[PDB]
């Protein structure tokens, strides 16, 4: 339900991701580094199951990051993949792809993988 | 140095 | 080169990917299966480079497609994370995660991995 | 398994 | 170094490992799940930098399983690549791909990805 | 079909794979990467289903190569994992994981994912 | 079910 | 980066 993953969330490494949940599915915010502050503030646009089944099962989402601000361009983007599991203690837990732009000849080892825990602070 | 963290 | 990104591709399955790219970075479209059927249709959402580098480089882009649409719910969604090359042939070579929603107990085997080459052709 | 995203 | 490898290790599932490594850069051993008993027991063959750089910096690792013994075989193949990070709590940070055999149609969901941490008990 | 997994195997980008396969399950030999001189080689060890199914369907393999010999040492490992199929054109589907020894401040950013086909031409 | 975990 | 594993 869109409700439970609205709100201010925060991972392992210290960085903030701030997302509001659509009732047709939309997620939209923004996502910054430990090191707080605006620039390292960049848009984020993702998508959600709006109709989760029920049971103990968790809701399925993911969302896009492209590292240009009107500060920086890192030429690249992050996707992270993963699933809401709502209790008292909410989660969200992700295994994540960030692909760089390189030459034909570079193409091998233009993608990183990883995984992230958010811990839910606020709606 | 990458923004996606620190 | 930027805006090339614009228009309908295939990957090597047969599915069809139809995008709008905008100025600013934002990726909007849909996203159908094989078989062709007018509802195997879903939305999608991304981001992309909009200010790309001068060398030879590829443009770095992402989507997400949540599973759901008026008549299924697959309880899942997938993220492309990839580079798009412009030329005579253009293409975008991707990489993507598949997460359904699981129990607790299945939480290890959640998420699939694998690769996509979509081409105007 | 089985899903949308292909065929 | 070898020595540090060396021994029984278990990770947040309870799965153990037991594994030996030889001077050469070589891993041997046997992985079993938290049932315990003889089988699940199933035979591992791996490698690792013999020769680390010295700072803080983890030992580089790899290993594979074929989940065939001499009493079930899933048709299947699991390698795990990570680094160990020897101190105190030694610990091997993994990400894993599962792989099955399926027909040419089935291909596209074949692999499964994730992520294992292990804490060492013995040698 | 089994055992013709012993042989010379090339993949996309000219890497050379020679593999011994043991009729219990192991797998043994050596990789070199392409320019081909005689010390781009490196050791291998594996494993695969020695008894696979009876249906169409593949063999599941995979291997490691620590990236140490006695000119170079790289402090990475790469592992493959994924599976062959023959017939008149046989070739061997896989992804991979290359994890490099980091300090914990860089260990986010270890580990690179990607794919390749191998085939005997 | 698969014998890598439980 | 630059790597052995290809060419």
């Amino acid at each position: 339900a869109e409700a439970g993953i609205t709100g201010t969330w925060y991972n392992q490494l210290g960085s903030t991701f701030i997302v509001t949940a659509g009732a047709d599915g939309a997620l939209t915010g923004t996502y910054e580094s430990a090191v707080g502050n605006a620039e390292s503030r960049y848009v984020l646009t993702g998508r959600y199951d709006s109709a989760p089944a029920t049971d103990g099962s968790g809701t399925a989402l993911g969302w896009t990051v492209a590292w240009k601000n009107n500060y920086r361009n890192a030429h690249s983007a992050t996707t992270w993949s993963g699933q809401y599991v709502g209790g008292a203690e909410a989660r969200i837990n992700t295994q994540w792809l960030l692909t760089s732009g390189t030459t034909e000849a570079n193409a091998w080892k233009s993608t990183l993988v990883g995984h992230d825990t958010f811990t839910k602070v606020k709606p | 140095s990458h923004p996606q963290n620190t």
